[PDB]
């Protein structure tokens, strides 16, 4: 087990840095969270370590939330660029957001995870590689 | 002195003779294209090595192509 | 090929190897080049059209009615 | 009868259906997006009017509109500026203690700890100390209270509106035709007399009816409530004669021409008031007054409607050979003659003199604003004027870049050959070899005997030999010719003698006749100059010149060069004619501006540098009871900057320690914004090192990664041309060197200031 | 020798150089309508005469540009001629080779550096290792 | 107003808008929620 890092109550430069403090809204909640929460080193300030089983939701709540808005924005572009294809005028639709079609695109990628996995599963996904413009070799 | 040579995806359009600023292209008759003309570079002694006859050239890829070689005081675009 | 028909490019340098044109026309002479393909996305030069030969084209779809 | 007003009527429909249409302007633009170069197009030339449009009266019009317009963005800013200093000020505090209060007018809300940027500025204020010199403007003009600058802010919205409605009438109402904006006499007229003059003599007159009063009440002690307002100062009579006798006897001297009765508040003292620092407002009244009637009669020189006047085209005409002065006559028998077609036809040119001369007047505004303070509790408020010297400078040097650019551009799309023939501008065309050869020559020997006289003093102070170094102590380099005139001009005053007998104290006290001090703070002293200043005066000629030679060079080979002859052809802006010749990269006018905009950068940077170290070393500190003065460097200046180890030590890493140490304090700010210059400028170094085509390959793979998820734009990514890199390299870089000097110079200034 | 009359200039720091008298220089020979002004190839202008008018040069890509971009398409005159002269007083006329314009298809003229295949085809460099020849010089 | 309408649709301008929702939405997150930290998100005030 990790001994470096002890929780931050009972860090006594970590207790100093919570004294010196400004009394303001930016410091005394967060201080007590952190106390609270959080494991300090040796400097008295709040370190992050990936070596415990515990506390593993801390290390996979924000990754999940993160992953899940990045899908859903990537999701939301690509299934917005396919549906545009297939009109005269593309461009046109890439400087000129269509609403209804993006508001489609979002809706549907509320639940991007599932229609990714759908998508890889049918082929969907990807275009073959002779299908891809290239450079000569 | 630099290397022009004009390949057999030429049309015919005449559009690097006319971009040339050292009069080494001209038009001469063919029977590959629809135009029934094809560019040459006689005077590749006068080539600068600009490109402009590559930049003016409409086919891809190019059918006109500047290889720079060895330097003399005409291919610099020396006035002294 | 013919006109109306979709075709992939097959030669190697061009701006659109592997990419898919519609054909605009088709030269009856002996010309080296006859088939007039033109394309969605412009090249680096601008230009959206070329003359291809037929064994540089891939027919993908036949061409409507 | 020729000067007369003519209009068309309803010339464009007002409707928004062109605001969907991006890239109308442009005929390629139109047609819409193929690649992202589309975008960068669209944007680059949204205000190229003249390739918008053959017709040089559309083109009028929409810059008539478009300086509307401008007006009104100006009109904004100045409402926002009088409404923060109104609402979220310590402008009260400040005015009831002007020397231990920091200005302050603007404060940042508590969100995520950018609230500690509200420094404690005193008067029970916490805020970002401004250096703007708002306060001391606003006293200068009799502003006392926060009404007054909610009542100008409200003035300056109404304003704005105005200039807008003003821009949509005249270019969709009201267009004035061709021949309208063609009247050179009428306008000057009208601009000498009318706006300058006419502005004058109503400053004139704000200042004696209300500035002199308000401000010899607050320099006499009273309290800001006990001080009646502005109008109370009109309707009783009776105050201005209390403050000034000789308003007891009305206008009967001004029209009697018995005017040195009114010496009382049209004064020439020159010097300083030994209260606040300022210039006195009544020499500033009696100055205003006089440029207000030499402007008004300067507006009665060009011949509009009546006979009476000189004309622009007569002048130009009668100005050649062997009209001239003997020594004069090599202009040639055309001499002038043609040039007036030139401000008939060419909006560029004319751009191109006024960005020069608003150059000019910028510089001089810095200069003498830090020699001869304007305004009460300037010249002690060190971290204000240090920012306008180097804002100023700044501003002047960019519109000199624009100045010598749009004459460039003139040269490439104005200039006709018909019109010039052997006149000045032809010849000047046909010796531009002797005048850049002549110009390169004197840019080396400069760069020599400044630069190289540096590194000499460098060598010799590493070798341990202060005896051979160009020194005040080893071989000196005394600036004779500066000196003589400071001493001159200090004679002048009786502080080639007694020149000018009128003015009592010295016109600037830098110059010499004495030391005015204000809180305990040196206002201004002599500015001695020994061989540092020698060396730094040819340091600024030597950047100065080089600057020239670049934009000069762009100027005069715009049209073609022994190179690229047809360079007119290939436009103003273009990237290269091809790698042959040797290679021909940045050979159009713009790479010149795009090179010249660098080396103007250097020159201001060594300016305002100078001026900062200089000013801290031997002017500005502090005063004892004794009169003993003590300089915020010690007196470095002379033994230190003559050599750049000296430069890197004593003033980038010594006068650095403020921004460096700033973080955990109100000035956090500060040394947030030199990191981030710092990481701008090593930015904007791949934009100018690299080129286009690898970035175009490496956007060849990305592509292909899209395109395999089928999530490729149809509108095709492209790299950006070669202009636009070079434009987004010097851009950054500017911005970066800029943003890091301005945050050294306002920590250090706000710290120890 | 060449006949014609020089246009009307005062001078210049753009003419002739060294190599003018040293190893070669360049005359441009036209005949114009009237008496008009042009723009020199290397800046300034100058006023061509009612005759023929004679210009040297110093590069021929001068004589090119004012033939094409003024000669032809502002003032159109067609009839300007290039010549080369060396300095020991052999003249040649290069422009236009065989007296119709290289933009406009003539017969007779031969096919120079032709490759009789598209560019794609050019062997790789590895394949003609120490023969000397290069890839767009192949047969 | 239809002209507008579609002007309104443009890419710059939905993106300035778009950066001015997420802008404020991260603006009052941090108003509201001042010092979060990883191992700290969805944890109750001590
Ligand atoms: C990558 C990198 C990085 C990272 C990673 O991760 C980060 C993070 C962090 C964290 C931890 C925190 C919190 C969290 C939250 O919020 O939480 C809630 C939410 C949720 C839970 C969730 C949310 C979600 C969302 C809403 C979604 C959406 C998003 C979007 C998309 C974005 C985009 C948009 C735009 C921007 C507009 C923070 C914070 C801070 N910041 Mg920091 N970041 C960074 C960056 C940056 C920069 C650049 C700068 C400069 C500007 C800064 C600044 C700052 C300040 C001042 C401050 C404060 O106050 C805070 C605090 O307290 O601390 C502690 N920093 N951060
Ligand atoms: C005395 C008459 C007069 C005055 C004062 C002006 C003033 C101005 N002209 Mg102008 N002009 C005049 C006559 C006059 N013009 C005539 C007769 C012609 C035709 C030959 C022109 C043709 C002309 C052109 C073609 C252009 C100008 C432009 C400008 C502006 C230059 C920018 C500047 O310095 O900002 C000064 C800043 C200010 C805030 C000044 C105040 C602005 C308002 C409009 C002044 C109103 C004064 C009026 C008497 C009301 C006063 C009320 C009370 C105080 C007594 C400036 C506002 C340029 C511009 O920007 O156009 C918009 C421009 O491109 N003028
Ligand atoms: C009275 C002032 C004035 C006026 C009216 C003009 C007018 C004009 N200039 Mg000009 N110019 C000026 C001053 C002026 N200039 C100065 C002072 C300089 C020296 C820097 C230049 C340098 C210059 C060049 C080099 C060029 C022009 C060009 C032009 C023409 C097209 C305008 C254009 O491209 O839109 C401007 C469009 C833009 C996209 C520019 C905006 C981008 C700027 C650089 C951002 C600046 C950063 C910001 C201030 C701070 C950071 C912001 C933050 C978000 C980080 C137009 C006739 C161009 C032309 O073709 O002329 C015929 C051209 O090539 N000018
Ligand atoms: C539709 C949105 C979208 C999607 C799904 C992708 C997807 C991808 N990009 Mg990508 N990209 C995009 C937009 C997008 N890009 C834009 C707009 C740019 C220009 C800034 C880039 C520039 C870019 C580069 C330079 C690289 C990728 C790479 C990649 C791949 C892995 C890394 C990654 O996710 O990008 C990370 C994301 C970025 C680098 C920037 C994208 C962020 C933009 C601003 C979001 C735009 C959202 C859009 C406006 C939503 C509108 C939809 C609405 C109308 C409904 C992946 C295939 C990499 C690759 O090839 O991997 C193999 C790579 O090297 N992209
Ligand atoms: C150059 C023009 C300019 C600039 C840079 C600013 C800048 C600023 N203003 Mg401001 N303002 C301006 C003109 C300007 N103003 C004008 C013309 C008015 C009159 C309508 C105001 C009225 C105004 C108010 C009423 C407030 C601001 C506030 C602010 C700050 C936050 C603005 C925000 O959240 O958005 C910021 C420093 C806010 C502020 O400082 O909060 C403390 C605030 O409450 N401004
Ligand atoms: C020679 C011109 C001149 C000078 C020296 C001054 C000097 C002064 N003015 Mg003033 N002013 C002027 C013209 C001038 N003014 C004009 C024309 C107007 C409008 C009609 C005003 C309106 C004005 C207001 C409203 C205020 C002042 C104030 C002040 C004082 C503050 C310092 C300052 O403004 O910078 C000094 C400026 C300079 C040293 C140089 C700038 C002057 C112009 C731009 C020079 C132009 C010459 C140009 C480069 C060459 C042209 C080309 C050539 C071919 C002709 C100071 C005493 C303030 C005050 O009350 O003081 C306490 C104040 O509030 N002025
Ligand atoms: C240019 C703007 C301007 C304006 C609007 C005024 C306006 C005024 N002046 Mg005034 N004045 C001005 C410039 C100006 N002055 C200048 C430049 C001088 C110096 C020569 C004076 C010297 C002056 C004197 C000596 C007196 C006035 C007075 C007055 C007031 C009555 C004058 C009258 O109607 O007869 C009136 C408010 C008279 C007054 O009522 O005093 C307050 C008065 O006695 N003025
Ligand atoms: C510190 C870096 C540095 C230096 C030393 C130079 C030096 C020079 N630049 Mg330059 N430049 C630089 C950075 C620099 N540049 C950057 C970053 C840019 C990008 C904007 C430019 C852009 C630029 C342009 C656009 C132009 C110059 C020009 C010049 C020359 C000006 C004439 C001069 O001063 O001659 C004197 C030479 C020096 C002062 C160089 C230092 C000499 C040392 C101190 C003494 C050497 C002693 C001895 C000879 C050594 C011999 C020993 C032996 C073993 C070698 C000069 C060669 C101009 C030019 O060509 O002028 C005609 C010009 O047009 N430069
Ligand atoms: C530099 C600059 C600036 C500004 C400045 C200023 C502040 C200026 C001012 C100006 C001015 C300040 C002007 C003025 C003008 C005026 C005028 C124009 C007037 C006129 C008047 C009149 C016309 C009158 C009339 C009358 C009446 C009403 C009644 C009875 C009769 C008589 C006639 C007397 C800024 C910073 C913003 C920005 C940058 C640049
Ligand atoms: C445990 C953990 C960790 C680690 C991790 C790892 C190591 C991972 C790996 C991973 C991997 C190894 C991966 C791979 C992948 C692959 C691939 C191949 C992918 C692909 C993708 C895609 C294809 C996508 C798509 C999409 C989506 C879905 C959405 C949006 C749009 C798009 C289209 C983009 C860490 C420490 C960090 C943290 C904590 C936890
Ligand atoms: C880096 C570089 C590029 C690549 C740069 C490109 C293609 C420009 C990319 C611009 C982007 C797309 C603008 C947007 C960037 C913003 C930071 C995105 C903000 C996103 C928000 C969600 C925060 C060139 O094309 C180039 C060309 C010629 C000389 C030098 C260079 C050069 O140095």
């Amino acid at each position: 087990a990790n001994s470096t890092l002890v929780p931050c109550s009972k860090s006594p430069a970590f207790q100093a840095r919570m004294k010196n403090a400004p009394d303001t809204y930016y410091f005394n909640k967060p201080f007590k969270a952190y106390a609270k929460y959080e494991l300090c080193g040796t400097d008295g300030l709040p370190h992050l370590p990936l070596d415990r089983l515990d506390r593993a939701t801390d290390v996979l709540v924000p990754i999940g939330l993160f992953l899940y808005v990045a899908g859903f924005i990537g999701w939301s572009g690509r299934s917005y660029l396919r549906a545009t294809k297939s009109a005269s005028d593309p461009e046109m639709k890439e400087i000129f957001i269509d609403l209804p079609l993006a508001l489609q695109s979002i809706s549907k990628a509320v639940l991007w995870p599932l229609l990714a996995l759908q998508e890889f599963l049918s082929g969907d996904l990807t275009a073959r590689d002779e299908e891809i413009p290239i450079s000569p070799r | 002195s630099h290397t022009v040579k004009i390949y057999d995806t030429c049309i015919g359009c005449t559009q690097c003779v006319r971009a040339c600023p050292t009069d080494v292209l001209e038009m001469v008759p063919w029977d590959g294209c629809k135009a029934a003309q094809i560019a040459s570079s006689p005077r590749t002694e006068d080539c600068v090595g600009c490109k402009r006859c590559e930049t003016a050239c409409p086919t891809d890829f190019l059918s006109i192509r500047v290889y720079l070689g060895a330097e003399t005081t005409r291919s610099m675009g020396l006035a002294y | 090929v013919e006109r109306g028909s979709k075709v992939r490019i097959l030669r190697r340098e061009s701006y659109w190897y592997q990419d898919v044109g519609l054909v605009a026309s088709v030269d009856k002479s002996g010309i080296k080049y006859p088939v007039i393909v033109r394309f969605d996305k412009v090249n680096y030069a601008g230009v959206n059209t070329n003359n291809f030969a037929d064994f540089e084209l891939l027919e993908i779809e036949k061409p409507k009615a | 009868q020729k000067v007369r007003v003519v209009v068309d009527n309803d010339p464009v429909p007002t409707s928004p259906e062109l605001w969907a249409k991006p890239g109308h302007f442009d005929r390629t633009l139109a047609r819409g997006p193929k690649t992202t170069t589309w975008i960068w197009n669209l944007h680059a030339n949204a205000h190229d009017f003249d390739t918008h449009t053959s017709d040089l009266e559309d083109i009028s019009r929409k810059i008539f509109a478009a300086h509307f317009g401008h007006l009104a963005v100006i009109f904004i800013w100045l409402s926002g500026m009088y409404f923060h200093g109104a609402k979220f000020s310590n402008f009260e505090a400040w005015m009831a203690n002007p020397t231990g209060v920091k200005p302050s007018a603007q404060v940042v809300w508590s969100l995520v700890g950018q609230d500690i940027l509200n420094a404690d500025v005193g008067g029970g204020f916490h805020g970002i100390q401004i250096t703007s010199g708002l306060f001391q403007l606003w006293r200068a003009a009799g502003i006392t209270n926060t009404f007054q600058l909610y009542c100008t802010a409200i003035g300056g919205l109404v304003m704005a509106a105005i200039m807008l409605f003003a821009g949509w009438f005249h270019y969709h109402k009201r267009a004035p035709k061709l021949e309208w904006f063609q009247n050179w006499e009428a306008m000057m007229n009208h601009h000498l007399a009318g706006l300058l003059g006419l502005g004058c003599l109503g400053w004139a007159g704000h200042q004696i009816h209300v500035a002199l009063p308000v401000n010899k009440l607050l320099d006499a002690g009273v309290a800001i409530k006990d001080i009646p307002l502005p109008h109370e100062f009109i309707l009783n009579t009776s105050l201005m004669a209390e403050l000034y006798p000789s308003f007891a006897k009305g206008l009967v001297p001004f029209f009697t021409l018995q005017w040195g009765q009114y010496a009382d508040f049209l004064t020439f003292k020159g010097g300083l008031n030994p209260v606040t620092g300022g210039l006195w407002l009544s020499d500033t009244a009696h100055h205003h007054l006089a440029l207000a009637v030499l402007f008004i009669v300067a507006g009665h020189f060009y011949r509009t409607n009546w006979g009476i006047g000189h004309s622009f085209k007569e002048m130009l005409d009668d100005a050649k050979s062997p009209n001239m002065l003997p020594f004069l006559n090599f202009i040639g028998p055309v001499g002038h003659e043609g040039l007036d077609k030139i401000f008939e036809t060419s909006w560029h040119a004319n751009l191109s003199i006024h960005l020069v001369q608003f150059g000019t007047a910028s510089l001089l505004v810095a200069h003498h604003m830090y020699a001869m303070p304007p305004y009460p509790y300037l010249a002690t408020d060190y971290a204000t004027a240090l920012s306008l010297f180097t804002h100023h400078v700044w501003i002047a040097g960019f519109c000199i870049v624009g100045g010598a650019a749009h004459a460039a551009i003139f040269m490439v799309r104005d200039y006709d050959p018909a019109h010039h023939v052997n006149n000045i501008l032809d010849r000047t065309l046909r010796h531009r070899d002797v005048i850049i050869s002549h110009l390169a020559w004197v840019c080396q020997f400069l760069g020599f005997h400044s630069f190289a006289m540096y590194c000499h003093n460098d060598t010799m102070r590493a070798f341990g030999r202060p005896q051979d170094m160009f020194s005040d102590t080893g071989i000196q380099l005394q600036p004779i010719f500066a000196q003589w005139i400071q001493h001159i001009h200090t004679a002048a005053v009786g502080a080639l003698g007694t020149t000018a007998p009128g003015i009592g104290a010295p016109v600037s006290y830098a110059w010499g006749g004495g030391m005015v001090a204000v809180g305990g703070k040196v206002a201004m002293m002599p500015i001695a100059l020994g061989t540092a200043d020698f060396l730094i005066h040819h340091i600024h000629a030597f950047t100065i010149h080089v600057t020239v030679l670049v934009l000069f060079k762009g100027v005069l080979f715009a049209r073609g060069s022994r190179l690229v002859p047809d360079k007119a052809n290939l436009g103003f802006r273009f990237p290269c004619d091809g790698p042959g010749r040797g290679g021909t990269c940045q050979v159009s006018a713009w790479d010149h501006v795009f090179l010249g905009l660098f080396w103007m950068y250097n020159s201001l940077s060594m300016v305002v540098f100078h001026f900062s170290w200089k000013m801290q070393s031997d002017v500005w500190g502090t005063v004892d009871s004794d009169g003993i003065v003590t300089h915020l460097t010690g007196g470095n200046f002379a033994t230190s900057s003559i050599t750049n180890n000296g430069w890197l030590r004593d003033f980038l890493w010594a006068q650095s320690a403020q921004v460096i140490q700033s973080y955990n304090s109100s000035l956090s700010a500060y040394g947030l914004m030199f990191l981030a210059g710092h990481f701008i400028f090593g930015f904007s170094l791949m934009f100018l090192f690299s080129g286009r085509g690898y970035w175009q390959e490496l956007i060849e793979s990305i592509v292909w990664a899209h395109n395999k998820l089928k999530v490729a734009p149809a509108i095709q990514p492209r790299a950006l041309s070669i202009v636009h890199g070079r434009a987004v390299g010097v851009a950054h870089y500017l911005l970066g060197g800029i943003v890091t000097t301005w945050a050294f110079f306002l920590a250090r200034m706000s710290a120890i200031g | 020798t060449l006949e014609g009359q020089t246009p009307i200039f005062g001078g210049g720091t753009g003419g002739l150089l060294t190599k003018a008298e040293r190893e070669e220089k360049y005359v441009i020979t036209w005949t114009s309508p009237k008496e008009q002004v042009f723009e020199m190839p290397t800046g300034g202008s100058a006023i061509m005469r009612q005759g023929k008018n004679k210009l040297e040069i110093a590069r021929k890509e001068y004589g090119i540009a004012l033939g094409g971009q003024q000669l032809r398409a502002k003032f159109k005159i067609n009839d300007y001629k290039i010549y080369r002269v060396y300095p020991n007083g052999e003249t040649q006329m290069i422009h236009p080779a065989d007296g119709v314009f290289p933009e406009k298809v003539n017969q007779g003229r031969p096919k120079v550096r032709y490759v009789d295949r598209n560019i794609g085809s050019n062997p790789s460099p590895a394949k003609l290792k120490f023969s000397g020849v290069q890839p767009y010089d192949a047969p | 107003m239809q002209h507008v309408f579609k002007y309104l649709t443009l890419a710059p301008v939905m993106a300035t808008f778009t950066m001015v929702a997420l802008s404020v939405v991260l603006i009052m997150l941090q108003i509201w929620f001042p010092g979060l930290q990883y191992g700290t998100y969805f944890k109750p005030t001590p």
